């Protein structure tokens, strides 16, 4: 009914191991880029 | 000066995907727009590679689908990528419409009404899609939905027969549905680019509903990388569904070839039609059933005319928040009930939820906004 | 004594706190949906008020991004909520309605 | 205007990208500020940055021999024009002794100038400019002033 | 939102445009009747008798 | 690890986009080998003998 | 469409930013994040949870009423 | 149309850009070799031996 059974599960493990490496790494790429905004300080200095 | 700004092709790309002034505070809820675009493209590339080995006739329709999975190298992945991407496309559609309601995004009239037309079209696509394998659910699901069109007063039967190519869901209908299912994702893409045109005329809304002109950031790198991360999650959710549970969302009846005589016990839509199926089955009348199904989606075109609140977003609107989640939980009810037979506990609460969907959008949430205005002395 | 009128006011104070724009330093008129009448009234504000408005919205959109709120002490108090836009918008609607009345005859 | 040697100056003049720009090498003991300052209309900040950073990178990667002669020539002329009269020279004696511990004679400056060739420029410009984090200060109508990430991205080239 | 559209000028504006709006309906009717071949309407037309039994 | 391994990796490979690219493509080829069969070996352990690759020698000419 | 330098008028707001290479990507990831996430949850639980509980109990009763209906008890 | 591109500056401009243009070719080669699995080139690589006979 499902011959590919073994292959999908073999690929699924590789997918999980890939995502386990990739997901924290892309998040780290995002955070560092976003950090310029995430630590930005505002100050309002109106005149007089 | 700058090549990326003044070239009559790179300029158009720059002003849409690079230098675009975007709000600094848009949620993960704004990711679904790009994720829809990914979904649409993903369906095209799996769709085509499927269309290469698939046949359109009754005699070979079911077998070619099997041929793909069994014989064609890595055909089984392409096949399940498609099937699961179809509903992944629906979860994104649902997130995206939901976000539009919550955050008052709908106030962008043209861009929102185009989105409704996008929804109808993607759903018209998927309904034509599931028929193609020519399984039991393919046929009888096709039969159940088309037969509804017999109810349209004077014009009734001539219409259904015209869409049929005969007196039942026959030979003509399979191949005809294939042609329409090939073209519609391209029309979808064209309508999706106008969707993006009308949108860029204002820029995005944000979680607060206050204008963000005072704090705009460039779409690159901030939203390039936020969309890159978001797409990785989509592939995770789509691929866990493909490499571990390829039929979890799938009905087993579709694994037996179509029989126009033997009709199955349950007539189960794919999950994304269950809420709408429920609304339709709840009303006894033929004409009224279809007109309620139609109304169930075309209602979103009324929501802007029924904005009553002085604020844009639900972010600072507590009563409206409760009424929103009532709509989500109610839609969760319509879903579950749609996947159930029309017996005792299910007739009543299914009919009840139907009234609630409409009373909530047409009356209840428009009242909450008036009260919420009054409490702020607005 | 005004026992009812201070409970009917206390519901409002409750709602205000529940609305939570005050957590993000906002004032009620900062959260209004900008339509033509509103866009006009924003236009008519004097320099000081317009400048103060922009800052609040910037500070609000900033926190909304970092997914934060202000310390409790620094929230807008329901009492201290300056309804600075209302007379400007009242005048714009009053002006529009005169147009709409003249267009009728 | 249009005929100026410096590509930035000529692109600035032609496209009126700018009311004024100037490069600087501000020196303090063991540290400094190296870069440019400009003044321009609200709609020209982006282009001014692009054209400036593009020149830093051009110099970092592909400085050519003749423009390096012109640079050396402008510098000998500047150094000799500055040292005109009692005030500028007295200032040079005072400052030099406080920084260099001695007066560096003019022939030594010429010696050290003549040594610079195209390779020197691109080695030295890369040392200080290539893939380095700028300090950026903006004032006035600055909505169009590029985001830091974008400015920082102009500090390298994907082609190099 | 609709009270702004009611007054003497709009009374004149509706009357001014009604012979036209009626004639466009006649266009749409004849147009729909002719295009689908509504023998229901067309049987009673003194020359168009393509159903000639 | 004297001036840090990451510092010497930057100055030697990451600086120029050319050597940065070359490090990725050289790295993508190395990694593909160590991961394909390296993850296949972990797939072996959860299916110790129930795979045809283990059975093999039972039916040999 | 709109572009920077044409969006709106803003006066008197200084913004101090830092380079990503000068700062850490996760400053206090768990020591600030967890306090924040509960705070975020507490802010919304009374607004999102009550219809879902109401659905859940309708779901659990409804299904229990479905099966306990077709079987008999007398003749 | 090509005589304008020949002179001492362009001699320097070519030399300045050649270590880079060479390294992009190495990228393209390794890149093409790795992507198609050119066992012709890859058989002679001391760890990549997926053709393990
Ligand atoms: C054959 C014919 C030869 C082709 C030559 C034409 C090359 C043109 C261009 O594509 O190269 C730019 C780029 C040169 O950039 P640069 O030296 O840093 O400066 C150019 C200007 O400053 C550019 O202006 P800038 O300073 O504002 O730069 C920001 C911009 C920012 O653009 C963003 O990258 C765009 C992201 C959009 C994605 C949105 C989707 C969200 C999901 O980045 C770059 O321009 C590269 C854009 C890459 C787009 C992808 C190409 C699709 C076609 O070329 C790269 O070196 C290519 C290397 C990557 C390929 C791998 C090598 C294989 C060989
Ligand atoms: C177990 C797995 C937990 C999964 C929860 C993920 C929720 C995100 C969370 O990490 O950040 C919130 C939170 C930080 O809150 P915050 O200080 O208010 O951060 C500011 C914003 O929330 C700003 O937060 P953000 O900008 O870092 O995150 C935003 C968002 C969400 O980020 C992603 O969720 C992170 C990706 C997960 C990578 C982790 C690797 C796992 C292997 O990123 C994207 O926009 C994704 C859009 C995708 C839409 C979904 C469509 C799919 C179909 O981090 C929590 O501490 C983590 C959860 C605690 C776990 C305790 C167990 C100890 C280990
Ligand atoms: C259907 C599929 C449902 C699964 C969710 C799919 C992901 C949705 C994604 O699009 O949004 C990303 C979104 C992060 O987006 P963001 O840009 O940081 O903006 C925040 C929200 O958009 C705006 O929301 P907010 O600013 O009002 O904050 C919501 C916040 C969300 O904060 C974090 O994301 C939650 C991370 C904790 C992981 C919990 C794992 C569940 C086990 O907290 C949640 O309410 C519950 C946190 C659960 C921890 C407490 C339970 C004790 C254990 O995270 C999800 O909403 C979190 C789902 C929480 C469900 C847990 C229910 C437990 C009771
Ligand atoms: C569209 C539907 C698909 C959905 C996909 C969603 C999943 C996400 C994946 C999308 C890809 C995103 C890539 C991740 C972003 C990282 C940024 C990357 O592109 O690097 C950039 C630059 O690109 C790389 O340098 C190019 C390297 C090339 C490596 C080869 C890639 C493999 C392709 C093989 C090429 C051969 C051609 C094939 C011949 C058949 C910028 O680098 P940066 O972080 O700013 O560092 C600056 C550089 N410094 C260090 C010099 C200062
Ligand atoms: C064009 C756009 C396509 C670019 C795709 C960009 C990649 C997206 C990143 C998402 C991460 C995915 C998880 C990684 C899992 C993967 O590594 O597992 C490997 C595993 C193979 O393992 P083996 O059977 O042992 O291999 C035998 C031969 N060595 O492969 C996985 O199944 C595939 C992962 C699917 C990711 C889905 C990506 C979505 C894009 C689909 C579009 C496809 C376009 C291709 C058409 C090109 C036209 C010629
Ligand atoms: C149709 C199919 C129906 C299937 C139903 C799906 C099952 C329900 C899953 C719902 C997941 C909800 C995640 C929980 C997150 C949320 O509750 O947190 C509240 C939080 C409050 O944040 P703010 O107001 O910005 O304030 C933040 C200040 N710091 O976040 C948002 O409000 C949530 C945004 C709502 C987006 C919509 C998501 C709901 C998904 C259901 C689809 C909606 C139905 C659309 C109607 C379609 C009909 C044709
Ligand atoms: C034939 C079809 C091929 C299908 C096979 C699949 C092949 C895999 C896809 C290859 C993707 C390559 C990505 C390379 C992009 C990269 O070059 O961008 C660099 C850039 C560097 O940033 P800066 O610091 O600002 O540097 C510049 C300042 N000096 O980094 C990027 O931001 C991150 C990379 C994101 C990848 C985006 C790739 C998408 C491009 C496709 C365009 C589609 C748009 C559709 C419109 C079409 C009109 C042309
Ligand atoms: C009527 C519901 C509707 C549907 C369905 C819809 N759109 Fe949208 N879309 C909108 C609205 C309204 C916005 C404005 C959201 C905002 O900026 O807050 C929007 C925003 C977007 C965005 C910008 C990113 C974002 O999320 O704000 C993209 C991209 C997008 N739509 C594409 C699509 C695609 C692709 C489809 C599927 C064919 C689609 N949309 C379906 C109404 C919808
Ligand atoms: C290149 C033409 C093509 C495009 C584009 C296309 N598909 Fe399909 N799709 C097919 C074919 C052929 C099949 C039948 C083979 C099969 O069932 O896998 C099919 C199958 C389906 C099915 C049945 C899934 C199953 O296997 O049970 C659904 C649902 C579907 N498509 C929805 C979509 C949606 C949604 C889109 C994007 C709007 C789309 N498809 C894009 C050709 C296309
Ligand atoms: C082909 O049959 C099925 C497909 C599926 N993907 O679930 C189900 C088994 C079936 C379908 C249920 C269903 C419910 S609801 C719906 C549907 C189809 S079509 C539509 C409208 C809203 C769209 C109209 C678009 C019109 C444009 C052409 C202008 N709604 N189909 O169950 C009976």
């Amino acid at each position: 009914a499902e011959p590919e059974h073994d292959h999908r599960k073999r690929m699924g493990l590789k997918m999980l191991l890939m995502m386990g490496l990739l997901l924290p790494l892309v998040y780290a790429m995002k955070r560092h880029k976003w950090s310029v905004l995430k630590s930005r300080k505002l100050a309002y200095r109106p005149p007089k | 000066t700058n090549i990326r700004k003044s070239h009559p092709l790179m300029k158009i790309v720059n002003n849409a995907f690079i230098d675009l002034p975007a709000p600094s505070n848009i949620s993960s809820w704004w990711n679904f727009g790009s994720l829809l675009g990914i979904c649409l493209i993903l369906q095209i590339l799996t769709g085509l590679f499927l269309a290469m080995h698939y046949t359109s006739d009754t005699t070979t329709a079911f077998s070619s689908v099997t041929h793909i999975c069994r014989d064609v190298n890595y055909g089984w992945i392409i096949r399940y990528m498609h099937a699961n991407g179809a509903s992944m496309f629906f979860i994104c559609l649902y997130m995206h419409v939901g976000r539009g309601l919550y955050y008052g995004s709908y106030t962008f009239l043209e861009t929102w009404n185009i989105g409704v037309i996008l929804l109808l079209t993607v759903m018209a696509t998927a309904f034509m899609g599931y028929v193609l394998p020519w399984g039991q659910m393919s046929f009888w699901g096709a039969t159940v939905i088309t037969n509804l069109l017999s109810a349209i007063p004077y014009i009734g039967t001539n219409l259904v027969e015209w869409i049929w190519g005969g007196f039942s869901v026959d030979k003509a209908t399979l191949t005809r549905f294939f042609a329409f299912h090939f073209i519609l994702p391209f029309i979808i893409m064209a309508i999706a680019m106008v969707h993006l045109l009308f949108l860029h005329e204002t820029g995005s809304n944000n979680p607060t509903g206050i204008s963000s002109d005072v704090d705009k950031i460039p779409f690159h790198p901030y939203y390039t990388i936020k969309d890159i991360l978001g797409a990785l999650l989509l592939i995770l959710a789509l691929m866990l569904l493909v490499l571990f549970a390829p039929d979890l969302l799938g009905d087993p009846d579709n694994y037996t070839p179509a029989n126009p005589l033997n009709t199955p016990p349950h007539i189960k839509p794919e999950w994304y039609f269950l809420f709408a199926y429920a609304i339709l089955r709840s009303i006894p009348n033929k004409l009224g059933g279809v007109l309620a199904l139609a109304f169930s989606i075309l209602i979103l075109a009324l929501i802007p005319l029924l904005h009553t609140s002085k604020q844009r977003s639900m972010m600072f609107r507590p009563l409206s928040q409760c009424l929103f989640w009532a709509l989500v939980a109610d839609l969760l009810t319509l879903t579950w009930i749609g996947g159930q037979p029309v017996e005792h506990p299910y007739i009543t609460i299914g009919q009840l939820a139907s009234v609630l969907y409409f009373l909530l959008i047409l009356v209840l949430m428009p009242t909450a906004g008036t009260i919420e205005n009054k409490l702020l002395k607005w | 004594v005004s026992a009812s009128s201070r409970w009917l006011e206390k519901i409002r104070k409750w709602y205000y706190n529940a609305a939570g724009f005050n957590k993000l330093g906002l004032m009620r008129d900062d959260t209004i949906h900008e339509n033509d009448d509103v866009k006009e009234a924003i236009r008519r504000l004097p320099e000081n008020l317009y400048d103060d408005r922009v800052f609040r919205i910037k500070r609000a959109l900033d926190l909304s991004m970092r997914q934060q709120i202000l310390p409790k002490e620094q929230w807008t108090k329901y009492e201290e909520d300056k309804s600075y836009l209302e007379p400007y918008l009242k005048e714009v609607i009053r002006e529009r309605k005169e147009r709409e009345e003249w267009a009728k005859k | 205007g249009a005929h100026l040697s410096s590509p930035l100056a000529s692109i600035a003049a032609t496209n009126k990208l700018c009311q004024s720009f100037q490069t600087f090498n501000i020196c303090y003991a063991d540290t400094g500020l190296l870069g440019a300052h400009f003044v321009c209309d609200h709609m020209s900040i982006d282009d001014m940055m692009f054209v400036l950073q593009g020149q830093w990178m051009r110099l970092c990667t592909s400085a050519t021999e003749s423009e390096v002669l012109r640079g050396k020539n402008l510098l000998r002329n500047a150094l000799v024009s500055h040292l005109d009269g009692t005030t500028p020279v007295c200032e040079d004696i005072g400052r030099s002794l406080l920084t260099y511990g001695r007066r560096i004679p003019l022939a030594e400056w010429e010696s050290r100038i003549a040594e610079v060739d195209a390779r020197v420029v691109r080695e030295v410009c890369s040392k200080y400019f290539y893939d380095q984090c700028p300090a950026v200060a903006g004032f006035g109508p600055i909505e169009q002033l590029p985001d830091y990430n974008r400015i920082r991205s102009g500090m390298f080239w994907l082609r190099f | 939102m609709l009270t702004r559209f009611l007054g003497p000028r709009y009374r004149q504006l509706a009357r001014n445009w009604v012979p036209t709006a009626g004639l466009w309906g006649a266009v749409g009717a004849v147009g729909l009747v002719w295009a689908t071949d509504w023998r229901l309407i067309l049987d009673w037309v003194p020359y168009i008798n393509g159903k000639f039994k | 690890v004297a001036p840090t391994l990451t510092a010497r990796l930057y100055s030697l490979l990451f600086r120029r986009t050319s050597t940065f690219a070359l490090t990725i493509v050289v790295g993508a080829l190395f990694f593909e080998r160590a991961f394909d069969q390296g993850a296949d070996a972990i797939y072996e352990h959860i299916n110790e003998g129930k795979l045809w690759k283990h059975i093999k020698h039972k039916y040999e000419n | 469409g709109r572009q920077f330098g044409h969006l709106t008028r803003v006066r008197h707001v200084i913004t101090y930013s830092l380079s990503p290479f000068e700062q850490r990507a996760f400053p206090h990831y768990f020591s600030k994040g967890i306090p924040n996430v509960l705070r975020r949850t507490r802010a919304c639980i009374l607004r999102v949870a009550p219809p879902f509980v109401a659905f859940y109990l309708v779901y659990t009763w409804g299904t229990q009423e479905f099966e306990k209906s077709k079987r008999k008890n007398p003749a």
